[PDB]
Protein backbone atom coordinates (compact mmCIF):
# COMPACT_ATOMS: atom_id res chain seq x y z
CA UNK A 1 0.00 0.00 0.00
CA UNK A 2 1.35 3.34 -1.31
CA UNK A 3 -0.33 4.29 2.22
CA UNK A 4 1.60 1.50 3.98
CA UNK A 5 5.26 3.52 2.57
CA UNK A 6 4.45 7.03 3.43
CA UNK A 7 3.50 5.67 7.17
CA UNK A 8 6.84 3.95 7.56
CA UNK A 9 8.54 7.25 6.35
CA UNK A 10 7.40 9.60 9.16
CA UNK A 11 6.78 6.83 11.54
CA UNK A 12 4.03 6.22 13.92
CA UNK A 13 5.29 10.08 15.13
CA UNK A 14 3.33 11.73 12.87
CA UNK A 15 -0.69 11.50 12.58
CA UNK A 16 -1.32 11.55 9.00
CA UNK A 17 -5.25 11.99 7.28
CA UNK A 18 -5.56 11.29 3.49
CA UNK A 19 -6.95 13.99 1.39
CA UNK A 20 -6.32 14.03 -2.22
CA UNK A 21 -4.97 11.79 -4.71
CA UNK A 22 -3.47 11.27 -8.37
CA UNK A 23 -1.28 12.42 -2.51
CA UNK A 24 -2.08 14.91 -0.33
CA UNK A 25 -2.62 14.59 4.02
CA UNK A 26 -3.22 16.50 6.60
CA UNK A 27 -1.27 16.11 10.31
CA UNK A 28 -1.38 18.49 13.75
CA UNK A 29 2.41 17.43 13.80
CA UNK A 30 5.03 19.86 13.05
CA UNK A 31 8.55 18.02 10.95
CA UNK A 32 10.85 19.94 13.65
CA UNK A 33 9.51 22.29 15.84
CA UNK A 34 8.23 20.77 19.44
CA UNK A 35 -2.87 23.49 14.93
CA UNK A 36 -2.58 21.73 11.66
CA UNK A 37 -0.04 21.14 8.74
CA UNK A 38 -0.13 19.72 4.81
CA UNK A 39 1.50 17.19 3.77
CA UNK A 40 2.67 16.77 -0.65
CA UNK A 41 3.97 13.44 -1.73
CA UNK A 42 4.83 12.59 -5.01
CA UNK A 43 7.82 18.84 -10.18
CA UNK A 44 7.82 19.26 -6.31
CA UNK A 45 11.29 20.81 -6.16
CA UNK A 46 9.61 23.13 -8.62
CA UNK A 47 7.07 23.62 -6.39
CA UNK A 48 8.99 24.90 -3.40
CA UNK A 49 11.19 27.19 -5.24
CA UNK A 50 8.62 29.15 -6.26
CA UNK A 51 6.63 28.87 -2.72
CA UNK A 52 10.00 30.80 -1.68
CA UNK A 53 10.71 33.05 -4.35
CA UNK A 54 7.14 34.25 -4.20
CA UNK A 55 6.48 34.79 -0.12
CA UNK A 56 9.77 37.26 -0.52
CA UNK A 57 6.89 39.54 -3.62
CA UNK A 58 5.83 41.83 -1.29
CA UNK A 59 1.80 41.33 -0.93
CA UNK A 60 1.68 38.20 -2.50
CA UNK A 61 -0.26 35.47 -0.36
CA UNK A 62 0.35 32.15 -0.74
CA UNK A 63 1.27 28.97 1.26
CA UNK A 64 4.05 28.73 4.28
CA UNK A 65 6.71 26.32 2.98
CA UNK A 66 7.78 24.72 6.43
CA UNK A 67 10.27 21.61 4.95
CA UNK A 68 10.86 20.12 2.12
CA UNK A 69 12.67 16.53 1.71
CA UNK A 70 13.92 16.61 -2.37
CA UNK A 71 15.19 13.11 -2.25
CA UNK A 72 12.08 11.59 -1.08
CA UNK A 73 9.58 14.29 -2.66
CA UNK A 74 8.25 15.59 0.42
CA UNK A 75 7.04 18.86 1.39
CA UNK A 76 4.92 20.25 4.34
CA UNK A 77 3.21 23.11 3.90
CA UNK A 78 1.23 25.58 5.98
CA UNK A 79 -2.48 24.60 5.95
CA UNK A 80 -4.83 27.75 4.57
CA UNK A 81 -8.46 27.92 4.23
CA UNK A 82 -11.20 26.64 6.86
CA UNK A 83 -14.98 25.40 6.49
CA UNK A 84 -17.80 28.23 5.39
CA UNK A 85 -20.71 28.19 7.70
CA UNK A 86 -23.70 26.14 7.24
CA UNK A 87 -21.75 23.23 5.48
CA UNK A 88 -20.93 25.32 2.33
CA UNK A 89 -17.70 23.68 2.40
CA UNK A 90 -14.25 24.63 2.32
CA UNK A 91 -13.40 28.11 1.69
CA UNK A 92 -11.69 28.28 -1.59
CA UNK A 93 -13.22 30.41 -4.22
CA UNK A 94 -14.91 28.38 -6.10
CA UNK A 95 -17.21 27.09 -2.84
CA UNK A 96 -17.42 30.83 -1.92
CA UNK A 97 -18.85 31.65 -5.34
CA UNK A 98 -21.46 29.39 -5.07
CA UNK A 99 -22.27 29.96 -1.52
CA UNK A 100 -23.05 33.39 -2.91
CA UNK A 101 -24.51 32.85 -5.89
CA UNK A 102 -28.09 34.16 -5.37
CA UNK A 103 -26.68 37.23 -3.57
CA UNK A 104 -23.66 38.65 -5.07
CA UNK A 105 -23.97 42.21 -4.99
CA UNK A 106 -22.49 42.80 -1.93
CA UNK A 107 -18.76 44.50 -0.83
CA UNK A 108 -17.98 40.94 0.38
CA UNK A 109 -17.90 39.00 -3.21
CA UNK A 110 -16.44 41.95 -5.16
CA UNK A 111 -14.05 43.09 -2.90
CA UNK A 112 -12.62 39.45 -2.17
CA UNK A 113 -12.91 39.25 -5.98
CA UNK A 114 -11.17 42.40 -6.45
CA UNK A 115 -8.42 40.77 -3.80
CA UNK A 116 -7.97 37.53 -5.87
CA UNK A 117 -7.26 40.02 -8.88
CA UNK A 118 -4.98 41.62 -7.03
CA UNK A 119 -2.80 38.52 -6.16
CA UNK A 120 -2.55 37.59 -9.89
CA UNK A 121 -1.77 41.36 -10.67
CA UNK A 122 1.29 40.75 -8.61
CA UNK A 123 2.24 37.27 -10.00
CA UNK A 124 2.20 38.33 -13.47
CA UNK A 125 4.13 41.65 -12.68
CA UNK A 126 6.80 39.72 -11.47
CA UNK A 127 6.83 37.45 -14.63
CA UNK A 128 6.39 34.37 -12.82
CA UNK A 129 2.74 32.00 -13.91
CA UNK A 130 1.27 29.69 -11.99
CA UNK A 131 -0.38 27.20 -14.59
CA UNK A 132 -2.99 25.78 -13.31
CA UNK A 133 -5.45 28.96 -11.87
CA UNK A 134 -8.48 27.18 -10.94
CA UNK A 135 -11.06 28.28 -8.65
CA UNK A 136 -10.33 25.48 -6.75
CA UNK A 137 -6.39 26.46 -6.35
CA UNK A 138 -7.40 29.87 -4.80
CA UNK A 139 -8.11 29.52 -0.69
CA UNK A 140 -9.47 32.16 1.04
CA UNK A 141 -8.28 32.79 4.78
CA UNK A 142 -10.14 34.24 7.52
CA UNK A 143 -9.16 38.22 8.42
CA UNK A 144 -11.67 39.02 10.84
CA UNK A 145 -14.67 39.34 8.89
CA UNK A 146 -12.60 40.14 5.63
CA UNK A 147 -11.45 37.46 3.34
CA UNK A 148 -7.77 37.51 2.13
CA UNK A 149 -6.83 35.47 -1.01
CA UNK A 150 -3.76 32.85 -1.53
CA UNK A 151 -3.04 31.06 -4.02
CA UNK A 152 -1.49 27.38 -3.79
CA UNK A 153 -0.14 24.07 -6.10
CA UNK A 154 2.32 25.70 -7.82
CA UNK A 155 3.41 22.33 -8.81
CA UNK A 156 2.83 23.29 -12.62
CA UNK A 157 3.91 26.65 -11.86
CA UNK A 158 6.73 28.43 -13.59
CA UNK A 159 8.71 31.82 -14.28
CA UNK A 160 7.48 33.49 -17.64
CA UNK A 161 7.50 37.13 -18.95
CA UNK A 162 5.57 36.26 -22.39
CA UNK A 163 2.53 37.62 -22.78
CA UNK A 164 0.68 34.74 -23.95
CA UNK A 165 1.07 32.75 -20.66
CA UNK A 166 -0.54 35.17 -18.76
CA UNK A 167 -3.21 35.37 -20.96
CA UNK A 168 -3.60 31.52 -20.64
CA UNK A 169 -3.93 31.81 -16.66
CA UNK A 170 -6.24 34.32 -16.83
CA UNK A 171 -8.30 32.25 -19.25
CA UNK A 172 -8.14 29.46 -17.33
CA UNK A 173 -9.43 31.46 -14.26
CA UNK A 174 -12.41 33.24 -15.81
CA UNK A 175 -12.80 29.21 -17.70
CA UNK A 176 -13.77 28.08 -14.65
CA UNK A 177 -15.27 30.66 -13.22
CA UNK A 178 -17.49 30.04 -16.58
CA UNK A 179 -17.36 26.64 -15.92
CA UNK A 180 -20.10 26.65 -13.09
CA UNK A 181 -22.35 28.78 -15.55
CA UNK A 182 -23.97 31.05 -13.16
CA UNK A 183 -25.91 34.26 -14.22
CA UNK A 184 -23.21 36.20 -12.40
CA UNK A 185 -20.76 34.71 -13.62
CA UNK A 186 -19.97 37.77 -15.92
CA UNK A 187 -19.64 39.62 -12.99
CA UNK A 188 -17.22 37.73 -10.68
CA UNK A 189 -14.43 38.31 -13.85
CA UNK A 190 -15.36 41.59 -14.43
CA UNK A 191 -14.42 42.15 -10.62
CA UNK A 192 -11.44 40.03 -11.00
CA UNK A 193 -10.33 42.24 -13.47
CA UNK A 194 -10.87 45.41 -12.10
CA UNK A 195 -8.31 44.03 -9.31
CA UNK A 196 -5.72 43.42 -12.02
CA UNK A 197 -5.54 46.21 -13.83
CA UNK A 198 -5.82 47.92 -10.32
CA UNK A 199 -2.32 46.65 -9.72
CA UNK A 200 -0.85 47.31 -13.22
CA UNK A 201 -2.50 50.82 -13.13
CA UNK A 202 -0.31 51.69 -9.77
CA UNK A 203 2.96 50.62 -11.53
CA UNK A 204 2.69 53.94 -13.35
CA UNK A 205 3.04 54.48 -16.62
CA UNK A 206 5.25 51.18 -17.07
CA UNK A 207 2.20 48.97 -15.88
CA UNK A 208 -0.04 50.59 -18.24
CA UNK A 209 1.76 49.48 -21.04
CA UNK A 210 3.02 46.04 -19.76
CA UNK A 211 -0.66 46.13 -19.08
CA UNK A 212 -2.36 47.32 -21.92
CA UNK A 213 -0.30 44.40 -23.47
CA UNK A 214 -1.31 41.41 -21.31
CA UNK A 215 -4.78 43.02 -21.41
CA UNK A 216 -5.12 42.67 -25.41
CA UNK A 217 -3.20 39.14 -25.01
CA UNK A 218 -5.77 37.94 -23.06
CA UNK A 219 -8.55 39.48 -25.15
CA UNK A 220 -7.37 37.21 -28.00
CA UNK A 221 -6.82 34.23 -26.20
CA UNK A 222 -10.07 34.55 -25.29
CA UNK A 223 -11.59 35.04 -28.84
CA UNK A 224 -9.62 32.04 -29.91
CA UNK B 1 18.53 24.08 28.27
CA UNK B 2 16.13 21.80 25.79
CA UNK B 3 16.66 18.11 24.95
CA UNK B 4 14.48 17.47 21.77
CA UNK B 5 13.59 15.11 19.07
CA UNK B 6 12.71 15.83 15.64
CA UNK B 7 9.13 13.68 15.12
CA UNK B 8 10.61 11.62 11.62
CA UNK B 9 13.44 10.62 14.07
CA UNK B 10 12.79 9.56 17.52
CA UNK B 11 16.16 7.73 17.77
CA UNK B 12 17.88 11.28 17.93
CA UNK B 13 17.69 13.25 20.84
CA UNK B 14 19.49 16.65 20.59
CA UNK B 15 20.30 19.34 23.22
CA UNK B 16 20.63 23.20 22.66
CA UNK B 17 21.82 25.57 25.32
CA UNK B 18 21.79 29.06 24.98
CA UNK B 19 24.90 31.70 26.97
CA UNK B 20 25.03 35.30 27.45
CA UNK B 21 28.09 37.55 28.32
CA UNK B 22 30.70 34.26 27.06
CA UNK B 23 34.48 35.90 28.26
CA UNK B 24 36.11 32.50 26.84
CA UNK B 25 35.43 32.75 23.10
CA UNK B 26 38.64 32.47 21.87
CA UNK B 27 39.97 30.28 23.93
CA UNK B 28 37.05 27.65 23.09
CA UNK B 29 37.70 28.08 19.16
CA UNK B 30 41.07 28.02 19.97
CA UNK B 31 41.34 24.94 21.44
CA UNK B 32 38.20 22.58 20.13
CA UNK B 33 31.77 16.95 20.57
CA UNK B 34 29.74 20.20 20.44
CA UNK B 35 28.74 22.76 17.94
CA UNK B 36 29.01 26.80 19.40
CA UNK B 37 27.05 28.09 16.95
CA UNK B 38 26.79 32.45 16.71
CA UNK B 39 23.19 33.43 18.09
CA UNK B 40 24.01 36.61 15.64
CA UNK B 41 22.81 34.57 12.75
CA UNK B 42 19.97 32.88 14.73
CA UNK B 43 16.62 34.55 15.24
CA UNK B 44 13.96 32.01 15.70
CA UNK B 45 13.68 28.61 17.57
CA UNK B 46 11.69 27.33 14.14
CA UNK B 47 15.31 28.57 12.45
CA UNK B 48 17.22 26.04 14.53
CA UNK B 49 14.95 23.44 14.41
CA UNK B 50 14.17 23.22 10.79
CA UNK B 51 18.33 23.16 9.67
CA UNK B 52 18.47 20.43 12.23
CA UNK B 53 16.14 18.46 10.42
CA UNK B 54 17.62 19.31 7.29
CA UNK B 55 20.77 18.30 8.76
CA UNK B 56 19.33 14.36 9.30
CA UNK B 57 17.31 14.30 6.28
CA UNK B 58 20.63 14.93 4.43
CA UNK B 59 22.69 12.21 6.84
CA UNK B 60 19.68 9.70 6.90
CA UNK B 61 18.60 9.92 2.91
CA UNK B 62 21.41 12.27 0.72
CA UNK B 63 24.83 12.40 1.92
CA UNK B 64 26.93 13.19 5.33
CA UNK B 65 29.78 16.13 3.95
CA UNK B 66 31.52 16.93 7.51
CA UNK B 67 32.68 14.43 10.13
CA UNK B 68 29.73 14.50 12.47
CA UNK B 69 26.04 15.94 13.05
CA UNK B 70 27.16 18.54 14.81
CA UNK B 71 29.48 20.15 11.92
CA UNK B 72 26.62 19.29 9.42
CA UNK B 73 23.86 21.18 11.05
CA UNK B 74 26.11 24.27 11.21
CA UNK B 75 26.63 23.56 7.56
CA UNK B 76 23.06 23.08 7.27
CA UNK B 77 21.82 26.17 8.98
CA UNK B 78 23.89 28.12 6.27
CA UNK B 79 22.45 28.92 2.82
CA UNK B 80 25.65 27.73 1.25
CA UNK B 81 27.34 24.41 0.27
CA UNK B 82 30.86 25.42 1.02
CA UNK B 83 31.36 24.17 4.26
CA UNK B 84 34.16 26.37 5.65
CA UNK B 85 32.13 29.12 4.97
CA UNK B 86 29.09 27.70 6.91
CA UNK B 87 31.49 26.97 9.49
CA UNK B 88 33.21 30.19 9.57
CA UNK B 89 30.14 32.50 9.53
CA UNK B 90 27.71 30.79 11.63
CA UNK B 91 30.31 29.33 14.04
CA UNK B 92 31.23 31.20 16.85
CA UNK B 93 33.93 33.94 16.46
CA UNK B 94 36.38 35.78 18.70
CA UNK B 95 34.10 38.29 19.34
CA UNK B 96 31.19 36.02 20.84
CA UNK B 97 29.97 37.02 23.64
CA UNK B 98 26.74 34.83 23.71
CA UNK B 99 26.33 31.40 21.86
CA UNK B 100 24.45 28.38 21.01
CA UNK B 101 25.77 25.17 22.34
CA UNK B 102 24.61 22.32 20.41
CA UNK B 103 25.14 18.67 20.05
CA UNK B 104 23.31 15.00 18.95
CA UNK B 105 23.79 12.09 20.75
CA UNK B 106 20.12 11.07 28.59
CA UNK B 107 21.89 12.57 31.13
CA UNK B 108 20.69 16.61 31.51
CA UNK B 109 22.83 16.95 34.87
CA UNK B 110 26.43 15.95 32.79
CA UNK B 111 25.01 17.85 30.50
CA UNK B 112 24.90 21.32 31.62
CA UNK B 113 28.11 21.01 33.83
CA UNK B 114 30.44 19.68 30.89
CA UNK B 115 29.06 23.23 29.01
CA UNK B 116 29.87 25.14 31.35
CA UNK B 117 33.14 23.52 31.83
CA UNK B 118 33.63 24.64 28.41
CA UNK B 119 31.67 27.83 28.31
CA UNK B 120 32.95 31.07 30.65
CA UNK B 121 29.46 32.64 30.34
CA UNK B 122 26.16 32.19 31.65
CA UNK B 123 23.47 30.04 30.94
CA UNK B 124 20.29 31.19 30.05
CA UNK B 125 16.67 29.64 28.37
CA UNK B 126 16.88 28.79 24.78
CA UNK B 127 13.52 30.39 23.63
CA UNK B 128 12.52 32.33 21.26
CA UNK B 129 12.66 35.72 23.72
CA UNK B 130 15.98 35.01 24.62
CA UNK B 131 16.97 34.76 20.67
CA UNK B 132 15.70 37.54 19.56
CA UNK B 133 17.94 39.71 21.22
CA UNK B 134 20.81 38.56 19.87
CA UNK B 135 20.13 38.08 16.06
CA UNK B 136 21.55 40.93 13.83
CA UNK B 137 19.37 41.15 11.03
CA UNK B 138 21.72 43.26 9.09
CA UNK B 139 24.17 40.46 9.09
CA UNK B 140 21.75 37.66 8.40
CA UNK B 141 20.40 39.83 5.37
CA UNK B 142 24.04 39.91 4.35
CA UNK B 143 24.66 36.55 4.90
CA UNK B 144 21.05 34.90 3.52
CA UNK B 145 20.95 37.92 0.98
CA UNK B 146 17.94 39.30 1.13
CA UNK B 147 16.82 41.87 -0.83
CA UNK B 148 15.76 45.24 1.03
CA UNK B 149 12.11 45.35 -0.62
CA UNK B 150 12.07 41.90 1.62
CA UNK B 151 10.28 44.12 4.46
CA UNK B 152 8.84 40.94 7.10
CA UNK B 153 5.94 42.42 9.98
CA UNK B 154 8.21 40.56 12.78
CA UNK B 155 10.57 37.97 13.60
CA UNK B 156 8.08 35.48 12.28
CA UNK B 157 8.56 36.83 8.73
CA UNK B 158 12.07 36.99 8.92
CA UNK B 159 12.19 33.25 10.15
CA UNK B 160 10.24 32.01 7.28
CA UNK B 161 12.50 33.66 4.66
CA UNK B 162 15.38 31.47 5.96
CA UNK B 163 13.60 28.73 6.91
CA UNK B 164 12.67 28.25 2.79
CA UNK B 165 16.46 29.35 2.38
CA UNK B 166 17.54 26.27 5.08
CA UNK B 167 15.42 23.96 3.20
CA UNK B 168 15.99 24.35 -0.74
CA UNK B 169 19.34 23.26 0.03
Amino acid sequence: EFIDKVSSYLTPDVDIAPISQGIVFTTTTHPYLPQKYIIKYRRTLNESRLLAKLYLIPGLCVPQLIACDPYNGFIWLEFLGEDLPGGHGFSNLKNFLWMHDQDPYSDLVATTLRKVGRQIGLLHWNDYCHGDLTSSNIVLVRDGARWTPHLIDFGLGSVSNLVEDKGVDLYVLERAILSTHSKHAEKYNAWIMEGFEEVYREQGAKGAKKLKEVTKRFEEVRLR
Amino acid sequence: MVVSIIPQFPDIKVSLALFEQVKNAKEIRSKMSFAFIDPRLVCSGEQMYSAIYKTLIEVKYNKMRTRNLNSECVLCLSPTSNISDAFLKFGIKDDSSQLICLKFHVDKEQLRTIMTSIVKGQEIEFNDDNLSRFYDEALIRKIYKLSDDFKPQDVNGLSRALVDAIQLR
